Parts: C-alpha cells; sequence; structure tokens
C-alpha cells in the first residue's frame, strides 16, 4: 500500500503484455500466469484500476477474454467478505459503492453477452464459475447510485450533440449567463486563494493571473473557458430534458455550484447521465488523442461510472453541484420515480430471470409441442436451451445457496446478518419457485442431462423461499399461484395412488423430494400456522391420506421407495398445524378449517366437517399407540410389517414431539394466552411410551440381518429421545445393552478361539466373523446414538445424585468398549460399515444435537465415564493410574484384580494432599455416597474396570 | 459452531492466565473462583472428576481483583507508543 501507484501501472502493463500480439503459446501463459499468481498475492484495494480496464473490454467474451475472465472468477471469489459483507474483509477495509458498480457491471455484462453468443462448449465451461463469485461477492442489498443510467453501448465517447442542435431562445439567456456566472465563479475560486483577479498578467497571483469582468474581458476567451459549461447546460435541455426555468428569472459571484439539496431520484439519475455528458464531451477530444497513438487507454476515457472515486467524482460531484445550484437558484429541471426496492440488486436479479423464466417457458413451448414428434431436432431457440440449464441454473443454485440467509430473513424474524428483503423481493422469488415447478412440471423426461440440476436448484429454490410475508399480506397472484401448486401436487400423489395401486418419474425422484425439503423448511420455522391454511390445508389433508394408502398398499414398486414417502409425511407431519392426528379435538384445535369456516362454507369446501371422515384410513393418535403397543409386545419384524416402521412411526414420531409444545404440560405464557385448549392428550408420557416402543422394535428385530431401515429410524428418533422419563433407563435401555453385550462377547470368544485355530480356517472364520461384526456394529449404530442423547439429557442428575443403574450402565457400555479395544477387526468392521452406509455424518449429527475421533463407542464412552468416576473414590483414584500403568504392562485383568488385592495397603492418603482433601470432601458429602464402598471386593472391581476404562481410552486416542 | 467441546484448542503458557471478566453497562455478574467447593455449583457435573482445580480454592482470603478504574490519569508517553513520540532535544545555543 505504501507505494501502489507502480504496482497499478505494473499491473496495468502486464495486462497489455498478456493481450499484446507477437507471443507465442508458452510466451503468452508466463503472461498470463504471472497476472493470475500476482493478483493471487494482491489487496483488493489497489486492484480497482485493473478491474476498470478489464470490464471494459472482458465483456467481448472472446478468446482474448478468456484468461481475464478467470482471473475475476479467481478474485472475486476470493474476496468475498472485502465485497459482500457490510463489515470489511479482515485486516483489510470495505469494498466502495463504486467497485461494487464495478461488480454490477461486470456481471450484467457477462449475462448479456452470453446471452447474445451462441453456445460455445468451452467459453461457457469457463464462463459461469465467473457468474457465480460475481453474484457471490455483489451483496444483494446493494443498490447502484443510478438505476435508470445512460447505458450507452476502446469505446469512442460520442460527443454531445447539442453544439449543433439548436437551443430554444425562451431558456437560451441563462445558457450565457451561467456560463459567464461560471467564468466568474472561476474568477471567485481565486480570490477565495487570497488572489485578486488582475486585468493584466501578475506573477504573484498564483492561480489565473490574466482575469477581468465581463463588461471588458473578451468575448472570445470568455467562450473559450465559457464552452464546456455553455454545452452542458445545452446538453442538460437536449437529452429529452426540461431545465426550463421553475421561477420567471433567468466578476465575483459568492454562491458557488453547491449539491446540497436532494430532490427527485430519477432527477438524480438525469444528474447522473449529465455527468457522462461531461464524460462523453471531454472524452471525444481525449479519444481523438488516444487513437492517434492506438495504445491502451487513457485512465480517466474509460467510463465515468467505472472510473474510481475520484476520478468518477471529477464528473458525478461536477453534475450534482450544477443541477443542485439550478435547484438552489429556482431553476428545477424534469425529465422513472422507480422504488428503492426495484433499484436493488436482488430485485432486478431475480427479475432478470423471471423474465428470462418466461423464455424458458418460450423454449419449452418449442420443445414440449415437438416432442411428440418422433426424432426431432427443430431448436429455433437452442442457445436458449443451452443458455438456461447450463449457466442460469446452477447461477440462481449458487447465489441462492449463498444469500439463502438474506432471502429468509425477516423485517422481524432478522436471520441475514447483511439484513432482510422488501416484501415483493420475498413474492417473487416465491412465484419464481412455483413457476420452476411449472417448468419441471411433467418435463422430467426432458431435459435429462439437467434433470439433476433442476432438482437440484429447485432443492436450493425450496429453502428460503417462504418468509410468511407472501401468505399474511401478500400478492395475491403469487398467493394463488402456491396455493394452486399444493393443490396440483395434492392431485398428483392422487394420480400415484392410481399407479402404484411423465408424473410418476416427475414425482419419484423429483416432486417427492421437494416436497420434502419443503416441509423440513416449513418445520424449521415452525410458522406453518399461517401457511397451511384453506387450499394449503385441504392440500395437505389429502396428501396425508392419499400417501397412507400407499402406505396400506404392499408391492414391491412401492416398496422400493417408501423410505422416502415416510420422510416426507414425516416432514409434512411437522408441517400440519392441524393436529391431523388428533380428529376427536379438532374443534378445540384453531387452526382447522372446521374452526375457521362456516358449516356451509365448509361444504362449499368439499370438506365433512370432521376430521374422523376425512381421514377414515388414519385413525386418532391413541389408536396408533395401542397398534404400535400390540406390534411391540407381538415382536413386530420389518419383513412382517414394514408400512408401519417406515410410514407411521414418522406419523407418532413427528407429531408427539411438536405437539408437546402445544400440550398441556408445557408452559403457556399466561392464562389469558393459554385459554384455548391444548386439543391434545400427548403430554410427556406419549413421548416416553413412543421411546420405548421404538427401542422396543428395535431390540426384536436385532436379530434379522439387512434391515437398513434402522439408520434413518435413529435419526427419526433423534427429536424423541430427549424428555424421556428416567425409569426408561433401567426398563429398556439396560436390557437391550446387556444382550449386546453379552452377544459381542460370545462374537469376541469366535474371534480368539479362530486366532486359536489353523490358518486357512483363520482365514474363512474371520470373514464369516468380519459379516457378524458388521451387522453387530450396525445394531450398536442404531442403538448407541440413542444411548448418547439420553446420557447427555440425564448426565447432570445421575452425577449429581449417583445412580446405581448409570453406574451398571457405566460397566456395560465399558466392556462393549474393551471388546472393541481388543478387537481390531471390530474396528475396521465400524470403519466399513460406516463407509458403507455414509454413517460418518450421523454420528457427528448425533455428537452435535446433544474415524476414530467420531468412533461412536469410543464417543459414548468419553459422554458417560463421569458416571464411573464418580463411582470410584478419589483416594482409589491412585489405585485406578497405578492400575493403569499396570495395564500398560499388558497383565491380564484376573492378574490385576489379584494385584490389586495386594495393592489396597498403599491406598494414597487423602488428609495428606491438599487437593485429595476436598476432592475426599465433596465425595464424601454426595448425598447418594456411603462408606459401603470401603470393601475390598467392591474397590477392587470398581478400580479395575474404571482403570481398564481410561487405559483403553488412553491406548485408542494415542497408542 | 465446527462441533468440538474446546473454544481454544491450542494456547500457549506464554506468561500466565488470570480470571477476567468484562461486564457493560447495567450489568451484574458474580465471579465465583470457587474457594469453596460446595458453594462452586455445577462443579460436580462439569470440572470435577474431570481434573480441573477449582481456581483459588485453598486460598484463605478472598482472591484480591482488579477492576478498570475509568478515572483519566496522566501517566508518561512510552517510547513504545505506536502514534506518538517524546523527542529530548539539548539546549545548545539561542534555543532552550
Amino acid at each position: 500500500e505504501h507505494r501502489a501507484i507502480m504496482v497499478d501501472s505494473m499491473l496495468h502493463t502486464v495486462y497489455r503484455l498478456s493481450r499484446g500480439r507477437s507471443l507465442t503459446k508458452a510466451q503468452r501463459d508466463v503472461i498470463e500466469d504471472c497476472l493470475m499468481a500476482l493478483c493471487r498475492y494482491i489487496r483488493p484495494s489497489m486492484l480497482q484500476h485493473l478491474l476498470r480496464r478489464l470490464v471494459f473490454d472482458v465483456p467481448i467474451l472472446n478468446e482474448f477474454a478468456k484468461m481475464p475472465l478467470k482471473l475475476l472468477t479467481n478474485h472475486y471469489e476470493r474476496c468475498w467478505k472485502y465485497y459482500c459483507l457490510p463489515t470489511g474483509w479482515a485486516n483489510f477495509g470495505v469494498t466502495s459503492e463504486e467497485e461494487l458498480h464495478l461488480t454490477r457491471k461486470l456481471f450484467w455484462g457477462i449475462f448479456d453477452s452470453l446471452a447474445h453468443k451462441k453456445y460455445d462448449q468451452e467459453l461457457y465451461r469457463m464462463a459461469m464459475p465467473c457468474l457465480c463469485a460475481i453474484a457471490g461477492a455483489l451483496p444483494p442489498d446493494y443498490v447502484d447510485a443510478s438505476y435508470s443510467s445512460k447505458a450507452e453501448k476502446n469505446f469512442d465517447p460520442r460527443p454531445v450533440e447539442t453544439l449543433n442542435v439548436i437551443i430554444p431562445e425562451k431558456l437560451d439567456s441563462f445558457i450565457n449567463k451561467f456560463a459567464e456566472y461560471t467564468h466568474e465563479k472561476w474568477a471567485f475560486d481565486k480570490i477565495q486563494n487570497n488572489w485578486s483577479y488582475g486585468e493584466n498578467v501578475d506573477e504573484e497571483l498564483k492561480t489565473h493571473p490574466m482575469l477581468r469582468p465581463y463588461k471588458t474581458f473578451s468575448e472570445k476567451d470568455k467562450e473559450i473557458y465559457r464552452w464546456p459549461i455553455k454545452e452542458s447546460l445545452k446538453a442538460m435541455i437536449a437529452w429529452e430534458w426540461t431545465i426550463e426555468k421553475a421561477r420567471e428569472g433567468e466578476y465575483n459571484p459568492q454562491p458557488p455550484d453547491l449539491s446540497g439539496v436532494t430532490l427527485s431520484r430519477e432527477l438524480q439519475a438525469m444528474a447522473e447521465q449529465l455527468a457522462e455528458n461531461y464524460h462523453n464531451t471531454w472524452g471525444r477530444k481525449k479519444k481523438q488523442e488516444l487513437e492517434a497513438k492506438g495504445g491502451g487507454t487513457h485512465p480517466l476515457l474509460v467510463p465515468y461510472d467505472t472510473l474510481t472515486a475520484k476520478e468518477k467524482a471529477r464528473d458525478r460531484e461536477k453534475a450534482q453541484e450544477l443541477l443542485k445550484f439550478l435547484q438552489m437558484n429556482g431553476y428545477a429541471v424534469t425529465r422513472l420515480d422507480t422504488s428503492s426496492i426495484e433499484k436493488r440488486f436482488a430485485f432486478g436479479f431475480l427479475q432478470q430471470l423471471l423474465r428470462w423464466m418466461d423464455i424458458s417457458q418460450e423454449f419449452i413451448a418449442h420443445l414440449e409441442a415437438v416432442v411428440s414428434s418422433g426424432r426431432v431436432e427443430k431448436s429455433p431457440h437452442e442457445q436458449e436451451i443451452k443458455f438456461f440449464a447450463k449457466i442460469l441454473l446452477p447461477l440462481i443454485n449458487q447465489y441462492f445457496t449463498n444469500h439463502c440467509l438474506y432471502f429468509l430473513s425477516t423485517p422481524a424474524k432478522v436471520l441475514g446478518s447483511g439484513g432482510h428483503a422488501s416484501n415483493k423481493e420475498k413474492e417473487m422469488i416465491t412465484s419464481l419457485f412455483c413457476k420452476l415447478a411449472a417448468l419441471v412440471r411433467h418435463r422430467v423426461s426432458l431435459f435429462g442431462t439437467d434433470a439433476p440440476a433442476v432438482v437440484n436448484c429447485l432443492h436450493i429454490l425450496a429453502r428460503s423461499l417462504d418468509a410468511r410475508t407472501v401468505m399474511k399480506s401478500g400478492p395475491e397472484i403469487v398467493k394463488a399461484g402456491l396455493r394452486s401448486f399444493f393443490e396440483s401436487a395434492s392431485e398428483d400423489i392422487e394420480k400415484m395412488v392410481e399407479n402404484l395401486r411423465q408424473n410418476l418419474t416427475y414425482t419419484t425422484v423429483a416432486l417427492l423430494p421437494v416436497l420434502t425439503t419443503l416441509f423440513q423448511h416449513i418445520a424449521q420455522h415452525q410458522f406453518g400456522d399461517d401457511v397451511i391454511l384453506d387450499d394449503v390445508q385441504v392440500s395437505c389433508y389429502r396428501t396425508l391420506c392419499s400417501i397412507y394408502s400407499l402406505g396400506t398398499t404392499k408391492n414391491t414398486y412401492v416398496e422400493k421407495l417408501r423410505p422416502a414417502l415416510g420422510e416426507c409425511l414425516a416432514r409434512l407431519a411437522a408441517a400440519m398445524p392441524v393436529a391431523f392426528l388428533e380428529p376427536q379435538l379438532n374443534e378445540y384445535n384453531a387452526c382447522s378449517v372446521y374452526t375457521t369456516k362456516s358449516p356451509r362454507e365448509r361444504a362449499i369446501l368439499g370438506l365433512p366437517n370432521s376430521v374422523e371422515e376425512m381421514c377414515p384410513d388414519i385413525p386418532v393418535l391413541d389408536r396408533l399407540m395401542a397398534d404400535i403397543g400390540g406390534l411391540a409386545e407381538s415382536g413386530a419384524r420389518y419383513t412382517e410389517m414394514p408400512h408401519v416402521i417406515e410410514i407411521t412411526l414418522p406419523m407418532l414420531c413427528s407429531y408427539l414431539p411438536r405437539w408437546w409444545e402445544r400440550g398441556p404440560e408445557a408452559p403457556p405464557p399466561a392464562l389469558p394466552a393459554g385459554a384455548p385448549p391444548p386439543c391434545t392428550a400427548v403430554t410427556s408420557d406419549h413421548l416416553n411410551s413412543l421411546l420405548g416402543n421404538i427401542l422396543r422394535i428395535i431390540v426384536n428385530n436385532l436379530g434379522i440381518d439387512e434391515a437398513t431401515w434402522m439408520k434413518r429410524l435413529a435419526v427419526f428418533a433423534q427429536p424423541i429421545v430427549s424428555r424421556a422419563r428416567p425409569e426408561l433407563l433401567h426398563s429398556h435401555f439396560i436390557p437391550t445393552i446387556g444382550r449386546l453385550r453379552k452377544r459381542a462377547g460370545k462374537v469376541v470368544a469366535e474371534e480368539e478361539q479362530l486366532r486359536l485355530e489353523a490358518k486357512a480356517e483363520a482365514e474363512e472364520g474371520e470373514l464369516l466373523v468380519r459379516d457378524e461384526f458388521s451387522v453387530l456394529c450396525r445394531d450398536l449404530y442404531a442403538l448407541y446414538p440413542l444411548l448418547i442423547r439420553y446420557v447427555d439429557n440425564n448426565r447432570a442428575h445421575w452425577l449429581t445424585e449417583p445412580n446405581a443403574n448409570a453406574e451398571e450402565l457405566f460397566r456395560m457400555v465399558g466392556e462393549i468398549f474393551i471388546y472393541w479395544s481388543k478387537s481390531h477387526n471390530f474396528k475396521r468392521e465400524e470403519q466399513n460399515f460406516v463407509v458403507q452406509n455414509e454413517i460418518n455424518n450421523m454420528s457427528f449429527l448425533t455428537a452435535d444435537s446433544k474415524s476414530v475421533q467420531t468412533s461412536l463407542i469410543v464417543a459414548t464412552l468419553k459422554k458417560m465415564l463421569p458416571i464411573g468416576l464418580n463411582m470410584c473414590a478419589p483416594t482409589d483414584q491412585d489405585l485406578i493410574m497405578l492400575a493403569k500403568t499396570r495395564y500398560a504392562l499388558k497383565d491380564t485383568d484376573e492378574e490385576v484384580r489379584e494385584f490389586l488385592q495386594n495393592n489396597l495397603h498403599l491406598q494414597g492418603k487423602v488428609e495428606g494432599s491438599p487437593s485429595l482433601r476436598w476432592q475426599m470432601a465433596l465425595y464424601r458429602g454426595l448425598p447418594g455416597r456411603e462408606e459401603d464402598a470401603d470393601d475390598p471386593e467392591k474397590i477392587v472391581r470398581r478400580v479395575q474396570e474404571v482403570s481398564a476404562v481410561l487405559y483403553h481410552l488412553e491406548q485408542t486416542e494415542h497408542p | 459452531d465446527s462441533g468440538s467441546e474446546t473454544a481454544f484448542r491450542e494456547i500457549e503458557i506464554g506468561d500466565g492466565f488470570l480470571p477476567v471478566c468484562s461486564l457493560g453497562p447495567g450489568q451484574v455478574g458474580h465471579l465465583n473462583l470457587g474457594q469453596d467447593v460446595s458453594s462452586l455449583r455445577f462443579f460436580a457435573i462439569c470440572g470435577l472428576q474431570e481434573g480441573f482445580e477449582p481456581f483459588a480454592i485453598n486460598m484463605q482470603r478472598p482472591v484480591t481483583t482488579w477492576f478498570s478504574k475509568s478515572l483519566p490519569q496522566f501517566e508518561p508517553v512510552p517510547p513504545e507508543h505506536p502514534h506518538y513520540e517524546v523527542a529530548r532535544m539539548d539546549g545548545t545555543v539561542d534555543t532552550p
């Protein structure tokens, strides 16, 4: 930064050499790689000059502009926080609105030049990372300095034609008066420097020496100085504006040209175009010199709007001071009142893809109309097909992914750090999502190469599209569009009911996952109360029963996709605000159309006035708990009832947790606020029983292999492990962990006698126990996440009041852990199962909700090690370490027990050590602690177990 | 945000560390170092049996604290000040 001028000039010269001729491939490669590596380690503050030079001719978008576009997609991706975040990038400053408008001009130039240039594979492959990078760099809330810019076109700045254009004489008197006044005001600027203007040439006058009042001062040189301002006012009247005076009026003047007053926005835009007029009038003569030499471009010959702050100010400040001087002197000029909402980058940009969305509807109108014809190749809009799906679809993908927090931000519910959007910007992104849904409606087969791109971008469009402002005080056009989209999706599911007994492939891979993501997005707001009403609520009403009918059907065609259906119905269950699963208290539920509407209104809406009649297939939550309790008691199997586990359990485990907050046990803010009835009998007992039921079904089907649904059953029960009754520990968690411990111990016994076996027998038995250990790790990864959630829920209680069941669990999970540590086959089968079913993310999800580092067994050991650590006494902690050094001597556990029986005679003294004193004090003052643990049998057992846990854990982390 | 328990995974020992707090305007806190382990709440849950001695546990006197007194006071200009420097120009002649 100390010598930034010469690095600016050096960057300019390197760019000149990179685009210069008479260079071989390697010769130009060296220069372009120098440019790239140079800009890689240069602060983005002084690169705006090179960016001006770059935006001048990169929109040509030719082979010479290939590598500069790569430079742009590196630079703009690198400095994200500098351009986008309102706070400047770390250790650096913040971007100027100047550089931000170069960002905007560059993005628009590449976009329109891509829309003109015919599809080239090489060009479009690299042009699209640049568009994504510029869209990410430019913040959405940014507004251009003038929305209604001149937008003209080595470009030659055309001088204003007002030199020869006639000027009305009703306003030509003040053109002369104002030009003479600016000469006089130049003299006034001279005298403000204590330089009194002299009639003759004087050297003591530092500024313009020779100056006289207009009466005697020569008219020819008056016109020499005054002609630029005379031409500026003549331009300001000639460019479709009216500088005709507001009031009847028309060598040292005190008032100078000032820019204090604000005036209208379109009039500010006209002032900006007047600055453009200054630029082109001065730039014609400078371009005459530039074309005479044929080298580069003068720094200010580049457009005024692309110039930096000072050089753009040399025209902008002049235009503002001239126009506001007119307005102050009573000379208002009027040229259209565009709102700042439309002036925002984001609104105009998504409206631009709205217009190309109707253009994309045009090319699908030429594609769908001819797809009936066999082997058709007529593509009048081939450029549209190869532009939209190629560039614009991942463009909106990346932009929406990196700015979804601002789309989803709300004036009340402020989520985006930068800010929130306007109501119009919120509603037409929803309409864009609906129009893309129509764009993909029945078109899964068409544009098949870009079909995964369409579905993924529509998932990205299916998030941060609803800020609960289109439903609440939104345009009825967009509200009807989304309501008809919901109705069409429900009729579409009604078509899948007939099919299961092109929309089929448009649903199984596109509409169903996007519906899942949409309902999850609704649930993550948890403001579905206002969203799912009227047409939305009726459409989900029938969707719910229709997919329950699909669950009732038992053909392999519905089997193959039933898990996806289950995810979607769970999402809508967490998005449905009617308490669909409580038909008896639907009048208690306020969100129901039965409560909101009259009986006649329900009849004309086609509703049977009762949720019971509305869903004869789906019974009440009490009936479903009776069913699931009976099934768990009878020992349900996955082959026996696949539909229940993958369909109805999502209903129950998505309804009960979310509707506990609506239940009576949840604390209401006040009695008048909670005066509406809770309309549910779930309380917390229903959650507790549901968790017990799934634990019973998992332990009952644990024997049977396959049953891959265990993973998604675990993550579906993720919200239900929280808030469980403490008796569930000894009731279910202890027995199933005991069963798994004894089974795993049998498997390790098989492994040990397998090591004792012969070599080939060892190999074959090793394969079979690899299979057995993989299913063992499957069962562990199905149960132990629930253990992790439960143990983080109730660790504090078990530590404040020691729990014998918790200590028994400690010995249980701990000997499971030592089995894992001794069996190397176990560890690699854990990794194998994790990489087979992508459980590496699931383990981190379980750890965050409440490899060796992400190993689930060592994770649940380190969660609940304090249980056994309370089990052991501080005086016995010394014995713990001693048994640890002994276990590092690789001694057998029977031996560790006998030598510990020897070692009871040197337990560390607690009174002597200051630390052991207070540790013993707290341990003994623990309310549940007794002195019965001083018995030598208990001491040796507990110290052996705990020290084994520590030893194996330290061997796991660092052998 | 990444998911690890430790807020700062690597800190140099340096010249030591001290329990510190910065209260804003109209703010009330209770800086319990742990003179009384029974008075130290939640310590059995976190800190006990993980190997954390309560800070200032045996220290019989309450720990003397130091507060940032916001009373302006004149202190000599440091020679290492990154914005101002003081030059001790000598007397010489025709100059004090």
